[PDB]
DNA sequence: AAAAAAAAAAAAAAAAAAAAAAAATTTTTTTTTTTTTTTTTTTTTTT
DNA sequence: AAAAAAAAAAAAAAAAAAAAAAATTTTTTTTTTTTTTTTTTTTTTTT
């Protein structure tokens, strides 16, 4: 056993006398400055890094990792005790709960009588007067665990897991301390809520009412109470860590306070928290014993590995004029050839600028459909784009169909209500939806995709659901074969319809075979003049481009009009082109300008857009 | 305090006998070695063979079988004492060492139907299929509380009164001190035990036809909770007992029964094979002495009962050995699984080859064209109906992950199902999703399909494209496509008939006396041990009626299984010479001018053709135990693909 | 409680709990039987037991 | 989370013909505190 | 199993202090010599001078004299530990060792007339004249039973709840096995302790002349049973406690107070 | 026992035993007051209280 | 190959069979202690 | 020194207060299981 007063002193010592050179090499009191901030009420969440703690006290780290809840409370109490001596001015009462705390403290001081001893229950609860919250950051030496392996043997421990977020409730107020006011005396009563349910009190235990022996019925109310942002999410194992034949395992994660609104369904996250049980009374327990649920209380949520939330080297790399080609060649380096296809995919990943001229939106998303023979790496390209893009949903033929693409309605648990859960399109709302086997996809699904392309929304008027969803995603379809199957339905919608025909050819086939065989030899593409960018770098560059909206100067108006009219004449003479093609020109040029990271598009961007468009068009022939 | 036994003669005798049995040092230390192995592996459950227990002391065996709880407690005490004697620190680390049972249960081996109330408080080994499972919940076995007001630290213990009389006193969780001081539980210090409840249903192929199935509820605890998932053909050895009802005042006399599992086992076919020193030495000897023709020997010894089809047999061996997956740093994946499609004339033993693969290859799932329809074939998304949450059900492909799916009547299979499995055939994964859930299940299975050509029988005078109604998109992902023709050559008919008649005239030595009918009727199966979860091996099959004679032996089935299991783990690396040879051969193959006239391609040539070339070379390397893909391996791969991809159009 | 009290406080009002271990249980099945179709009068729903 | 149970805390009675028993107890307390015997001279 | 105590700060401190007080080699050695003496004489009670305890540790003296029960429990645990340290073979013979007190008790030295409610749970020293001296009855503390049917032997343990709340389950004497087999109690193996009750009256010369006498009931456990007889003048030191009544849905505030003598000495 | 919420299985009826050592006791005495002999009327009995 | 019809499934709503939960002071008995009365025994006074 | 009267001692019977002892199943809820139904969706057939 351990003396928790000594432990509190240890954590106080650490929190006060820990320093680091984080701030531009200058030595800083990492936690002292944060304590000052949240004593001024400028910060709410205090993330104690257990690596920092272990830097000088490994045993404290082990004790925390073994009984995290106890030491979580110890750290919170130490912070609360230290705040007054770190406060350096009066807070501006930014919150009504701050007003309540001010009034409570002032009245306690007014009726202090310092020498008198008040009963243990005649005092404000700790949680009622915190206005802050202390979380951990798991020590790096703790290997992340598998949701399947997180079992009863590690209840109350601090563990970190990684997985895909499947279901996430909304943020709703969870009572933490229920405040009641009496109708006789005029005191207050505080019930700290710990169980999932509580029975509201009826009789006021205040001293005045106890002396009067009066009724003292008290009224529960939300004004003086203490709520906390609450959320409940389902976190799913990663495909690579599931056993041979099993299905991925889920875990329930309860998120509170400032950890809320971090993760959203579809995100790849790492969550560090304490594995805690919930008592399971109420049911007709078949087997005797105190059985309980299990959940992870979220202390640190970190989006990772697909949607993580500069340097002179990268600035120079951007300044390079061949940065466009560098990124293109970096898109799926293993895939040999398909240079223009990969450039189009990069333009897809970047996207054009959204327009809102006088009450109608011309979305900047780029829609690409890869028609091709078997074995031309369309599936590989779509899978790579899924792994690369931040919000990417890769939907095959019919496994994710109907409500697998559109939202449905499911009963809730926190509220028992009917909540609207998004499908693949909504999960990729503002990213990339890689549709595979688009030709073989169902008719209702195809119509939904057409509607999302034309409007970025999904209207539903079925029985249990009646809503107008929002899915501002870019469609990357991969169909197979007017050649032999070239629907005008696809032509009229897809901004870039690419045909990938692989005619046999000794030289090209031999080069591709050498590429493939080296790939199988060394688990990597053959070395080239330019090393391909790592996915993190590609995502960073693309994201920086995304917020670089370039405009179209009026000088290029006549050039664009001439190119469009020339293409119209060529199409009319030959054996499809329209305003959709013109808008494809505009948004491809805008995306090229954005890639170059300028504010104004140029004739070079327009020419490249036209070149890619003509390559796609003559791929048909 | 309370009553404390001093001289329990039966308990003392049971402990003495169990410790004597577990000593085993003079009895070739079988259980001594098992205890040492579990100590090293950091396990606290000893699995004891009831047959060995009965051989040592039939009295103890009968007492244990007929009195489960008492004898199991005595056995666990003896095991804990033995573990302390061998190593005290480990014994102190683990509070209770459990004992599960295994072996041949004469009468106690039953099914959920035959499991009647006559087996209460006995050890029963019940077979079945897990119809459902429950979430693994922790039950507190020792709670720790801290009182801030007094700084005291108390610890309450709860006994395992699952099938014993329980009172409110034992199951009250302290929430105040004797002076009404609120407590706070130390979750980290507290001791929890994982607990799960599953349902075992009688196997449909074993249940009486046309009747509803019989189920039983099973309780799993620490170290057995996640030993099974829905759809698992499991053998649960446990204690059958009546679950206490809630404190009443009026009782109807009805008692829910349950099986407290002491051991859970899956199908032993998928279990890790036992490789003894002599077995591994024999494998080494085989691989080293014979490497040049080892692949051919294995291919010809694969299915003795099916004559001919040498190339198809070699392709099936390559499929069994598999290739090697490529896990690129950027996440791109390349499957190492060979897909084979046998199409051709009726009565060419294609279904027999598929059945042989089903019987031999581990994790082999049978399937029929219309037997599985979409959601049944791939994974499916349903709802719990009690929680309102989505749930995933594994399909045939998912269950066959890291295995084989043997599909028959592939042509009869609806186009929708083939389109659905397209992804599995190449990416080896199932991508399903509904509104409340989305997953990407792993289905890394090789597809071995059989089909009948359009018009029922193959048309020698029509293109293979027209004979096979499968379009190029589906044909390409099939690594090999073999057309098995029922040629009417008199000499081939002679050979086939001779082989068939010899196989028919064979009788098993010893078991068959010349007139026996081996079929049993629904009783002997339970009477004798199941040959599906059961526990010296030669190398070359002794000469028998299967073949007449020659200077070439046939590989034993068990030896071949062990050799294939060992060789599948090998990941031979592609050499530069083989890489160049394969690249040039792929270029030539794709260039149509290489192949002669009057020759039509069975399936189109593609990057996937190159990939299957590489995979076949890798499989040949695995067969050779080479660890490097060599020129001979590349030659065999190119030979096989060249034979498979072209068929001469007769006229 | 039957126990011959020795002058202590008497056992509680409803002190008895079933000991599932110390019980003799037997199989028991519930069947539904229907009036034979021929035995049913012409216009009459079959009886059940 | 449903295992522990904290007490019920409460604060002081800030704010706010028969006289309440608390009022009479306060008057008794003031009588004990502020009953003066003697004289300015003594 | 039930709610055992993992660590107890106050109990650990008390036992450490008492063991330190009892271990006297750097000091004069009085109490080490006394423990050796009782070991030689084959006894299981040590007389500890409250004056010496107050001299070496004021806090322990105040705690022992104001909350005697648990303090005496800790002192006796320390005594048994010390006796085991000196010689474990003898410490194993006796289940427990007892701590009687002597010396000077400032305000805890009272007469039966002055032994009021204020001294409940405290250690008190009362000098008086014995009036009543009941018989020495054996009280069973550990009963051994034998089942002829199953050949089993059982031991039932009864806690000394003279002044603590007692529930019937504690005092249920077993007569039938689990399956209602007859149980025979083995008297030769069971454990009994001598118990006696006496009454101490205010000394006639010291009592006020006008008024009637005042008396106090004294419980003497083993080793203190036949130390006094009626008419003798004796000093009894022990804990003044309240005796529980019997189970009942109604109760008057009245409680029956007694004195559990920890030592008795002749006038 | 009002504290039955800590566990579904219920405590008996009339379950409470008084714990002696946790009682705050005080001295109490009974006296027999008799009317004043000079207050008792001439032919009467002394009243008591 | 596309449209219409059929059915097949999934999920949600609803109604019993069995099990589980809730609610529960008052009357009478006996033991102890204390007092009153009878007779025997002992003590004290008178002859 | 003995007898007669007085008083005390011992012993037994009766009464009052206070602590102890004895007696004490029915009714309602509600959860689970089963079935029913409405709509969506999927498959099959036909032109
Ligand atoms: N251009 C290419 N470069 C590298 N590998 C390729 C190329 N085309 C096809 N492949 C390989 O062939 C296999 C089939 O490709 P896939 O993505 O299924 O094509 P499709 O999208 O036409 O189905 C994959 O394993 C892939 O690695
Ligand atoms: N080459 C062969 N050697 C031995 N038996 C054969 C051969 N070809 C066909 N058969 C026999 O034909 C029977 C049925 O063949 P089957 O597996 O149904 O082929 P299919 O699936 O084409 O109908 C089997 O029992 C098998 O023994
Ligand atoms: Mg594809
Ligand atoms: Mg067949
Ligand atoms: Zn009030």
């Amino acid at each position: 056993l351990k003396d928790y007063a000594l432990e509190k002193e240890k954590v106080k010592k650490f929190l006060q006398e820990f320093y680091q050179d984080d701030e531009l090499g200058k030595k800083q009191f990492k936690y002292g400055n944060q304590l000052v901030r949240l004593a001024h009420r400028e910060q709410v969440a205090l993330y104690v890094d257990l690596d920092d703690v272990a830097e000088d006290d490994p045993e404290l780290v082990d004790s925390i990792c073994e009984n995290a809840r106890r030491y979580a409370k110890l750290f919170a109490d130490a912070v609360q005790e230290l705040l007054p001596q770190y406060k350096e001015r009066e807070v501006v009462n930014k919150d009504v709960l701050d007003v309540y705390i001010e009034h409570r403290l002032m009245m306690e001081q007014r009726s202090r009588d310092p020498g008198m001893v008040r009963s243990p229950q005649n005092q404000y609860p700790a949680e009622l007067m915190r206005r802050f919250e202390l979380y951990f950051q798991g020590p790096s030496s703790n290997k992340p665990r598998v949701i399947r392996e997180v079992r009863a043997d590690s209840v109350g421990k601090l563990v970190t897991v990684r997985g895909i977020v499947t279901r996430v409730s909304e943020v709703k107020p969870k009572m933490v301390v229920a405040t009641y006011t009496c109708d006789q005396c005029g005191a207050e009563t505080y019930q700290p809520i710990q169980s999932p349910t509580f029975m509201p009190l009826i009789m006021c235990p205040s001293q005045e009412c106890q002396t009067n022996r009066s009724g003292g019925r008290l009224y529960l109310q939300t004004r003086g109470s203490r709520f906390i942002k609450f959320q409940e999410m389902k976190m799913q194992e990663h495909s690579d860590q599931v056993p041979v034949g099993n299905i991925p395992r889920s875990i329930t994660v309860l998120v509170e306070g400032e950890n809320t609104r971090i993760a959203q369904p579809g995100d790849h996250v790492s969550v560090t928290g304490i594995f805690l049980p919930i008592l399971r009374t109420g049911f007709r327990q078949v087997v005797q014993g105190l059985l309980s649920e299990t959940y992870l209380e979220a202390h640190r949520i970190v989006k990772m590995n697909k949607s993580e939330d500069l340097t002179r080297e990268e600035l120079r790399q951007i300044a390079e004029e061949d940065f466009y080609e560098k990124l293109a060649a970096s898109i799926a380096p293993e895939i040999y050839g398909h240079e223009d296809v990969k450039k189009a995919l990069l333009l897809l990943l970047v996207g054009g600028v959204d327009q809102s001229p006088r009450g109608m939106k011309i979305r900047g998303n780029i829609n690409i459909c890869l028609m091709g023979d078997p074995g031309v790496a369309k599936s590989q390209l779509l899978s790579y784009i899924d792994r690369l893009a931040p919000r990417s949903q890769y939907t095959t033929g019919r496994g994710s169909s109907g409500v697998g693409l559109t939202a449905a309605v499911l009963r809730d648990s926190v509220s028992g209500e009917l909540t609207l859960e998004g499908g693949a399109l909504v999960l990729a709302d503002q990213g990339v939806c890689c549709i595979d086997e688009f030709d073989k996809m169902a008719e209702a699904d195809r119509t939904a995709i057409h509607e999302v392309m034309e409007q970025q929304t999904i209207s539903i008027a079925k029985a249990g659901i009646l809503t107008t969803l929002n899915a501002r995603c870019s469609i990357l379809a991969a169909a197979n074969p007017q050649n032999i199957q070239l629907p005008a339905a696809l032509l009229s919608r897809f901004d870039l319809l690419w045909l990938i025909q692989d005619r046999p050819d000794r030289d090209n086939d031999l080069r591709l075979a050498q590429h493939i065989t080296y790939v199988h030899q060394h688990s990597r593409q053959p070395p080239s003049q330019f090393e391909p960018l790592d996915m993190k770098l590609m995502r960073r560059y693309i994201a920086m481009c995304r917020e670089k909206q370039p405009m179209v100067p009026e000088s290029l108006a006549d050039y664009i009009t001439a190119a469009y009219v020339e293409m119209r004449r060529e199409a009319w003479a030959s054996k499809y082109t329209s305003a959709r093609t013109l808008l494809a020109i505009l948004r491809l040029s805008t995306a090229l300008a954005r890639l170059r990271m300028v504010d104004v598009v140029e004739k070079e961007d327009v020419n490249e857009a036209i070149r890619l468009m003509e390559m796609s068009k003559d791929s048909l022939l | 305090a309370g009553t404390v036994v001093l001289d329990d003669v039966e308990l003392r005798e049971a402990q003495r006998d169990y410790l004597d049995f577990l000593d085993d040092e003079e009895d070739q230390g079988i259980y001594q070695s098992k205890v040492r192995e579990l100590i090293s592996d950091n396990q606290y459950r000893l699995i004891v063979n009831v047959n060995d227990l009965r051989r040592k002391n039939e009295k103890r065996a009968n007492r244990l079988l007929n009195n489960a709880f008492e004898e199991l407690v005595a056995f666990q005490r003896a095991l804990k004492d033995f573990v302390a004697s061998i190593d005290a620190t480990y014994a102190k680390q683990y509070e209770e060492f459990y004992v599960g049972l295994e072996g041949s249960f004469g009468s106690k081996h039953v099914s959920p139907r035959t499991l009647t109330s006559c087996f209460l408080s006995c050890v029963v080994c019940v077979e079945g299929i897990v119809t459902k499972c429950s979430l693994v919940r922790p039950k507190v076995v020792r709670s720790v509380h801290y009182c801030p007001a007094t700084k005291k630290t108390i610890e309450r213990r709860y006994s395992d009164l699952t099938t014993l009389v329980a009172f409110p006193s034992s199951s009250v969780y302290p929430t105040k001190d004797e002076e009404n001081n609120p407590l706070e539980t130390e979750y980290g210090l507290s001791v929890y035990k994982d607990h799960q409840t599953i349902t075992i249903q009688e196997m449909p192929e074993k249940a009486p036809a046309g009747q509803l199935p019989r189920s039983v509820d099973v309780i799993l605890d620490d170290d057995l909770v996640d030993k099974a998932k829905p759809g698992d053909r499991v053998q649960v050895v446990g204690t059958y007992r009546c679950l206490p009802g809630k404190k009443g005042g009026y009782t109807s006399g009805t008692f829910r029964t349950v099986l407290i599992a002491c051991n859970v086992k899956q199908m032993s076919k998928d279990a890790q094979p036992s490789f003894s020193a002599e077995d591994i030495a024999k494998i080494k000897k085989f691989s080293k002495t014979r490497s040049k023709d080892i692949f051919d020997q294995l291919a010809k010894s694969l299915a003795p009962s099916i004559h001919g089809h040498d190339y198809v047999k070699k392709a099936i061996l390559c499929l069994l050995l598999g290739g090697v997956e490529r896990d690129l740093e950027n996440g791109s994946h390349i499957r190492g699984d060979i897909n084979i499609l046998l199409i051709g004339d009726p009565s060419v033993a294609k279904s027999q080859l598929l059945r042989y693969v089903l019987c031999t290859a581990p994790r082999a799932i049978p399937t029929t064209g219309r037997g599985s329809s979409g959601v049944g074939l791939t994974a499916a998304v349903t709802t719990d109906q009690e929680t309102g949450e989505r749930r995933l059900e594994a399909g045939a492909m998912v269950l066959a992950d890291r295995g084989v799916v043997c599909i028959d009547e592939f042509d009869k299979m609806s186009d929708m199902d083939r389109t659905a499995i397209h992804e599995v055939m190449e990416q080896g994964r199932v991508t399903i999703a509904k509104a409340g859930i989305h997953a990407r299940l792993n289905a890394r299975c090789s597809v071995l399909a059989a089909a009948n050509p359009v018009y029922g029988r193959y048309d020698q005078y029509k293109t293979p494209m027209e004979n096979i109604g499968l379009q190029d998109s589906l044909l390409s992902r099939f690594d090999l496509l073999f057309i098995m023709l029922d040629q009417m050559d008199p000499e081939q008919d002679r050979e086939i008939s001779d082989h068939v008649l010899r196989m028919h005239r064979y009788r098993a030595p010893g078991e068959q006396d010349g007139d026996a009918m081996p079929l049993g009727s629904a009783v002997d199966i339970l009477a004798t041990d199941d040959p599906n979860f059961s526990q010296i091996y030669e190398k070359h099959d002794n000469l028998l009626h299967g073949t007449k004679k020659k200077k070439e032996k046939m590989v034993s089935a068990a030896f071949m299984k062990k050799y294939i299991h060992v060789a599948k783990i090998i990941k031979p690396v592609l050499t530069q010479e083989s890489a160049t040879y394969i690249a040039e051969e792929y270029s030539r193959l794709r260039s149509q001018d290489s192949m002669s006239s009057d020759t039509a391609r069975t399936s189109p040539v593609t990057a996937r053709t190159l990939e299957t070339l590489i995979r076949l070379a890798t499989a040949h390397a695995k067969a050779r135990m080479s660890k490097t893909v060599d020129l001979q391996d590349a030659e065999e791969a190119v030979e096989l693909v060249q034979y498979a991809y072209f068929k001469k159009v007769l006229e | 409680c039957n126990t011959d009290q020795a002058g202590r406080p008497k056992c509680p009002l409803d002190p008895y709990f079933i000991m599932p271990d110390k019980c003799k249980c037997v199989d028991f099945q519930t069947l539904k039987l229907q009036e034979l179709p021929d035995a049913v009068p012409h216009g009459e729903m079959p009886r059940h037991m | 989370s449903g295992f522990d149970d904290p007490g019920i805390f409460y604060s002081d009675s800030f704010g706010g013909g028969q006289a309440r028993k608390s009022q009479l107890q306060r008057r008794f307390k003031e009588f004990l505190r502020q009953y003066r015997v003697g004289t300015d001279r003594t």
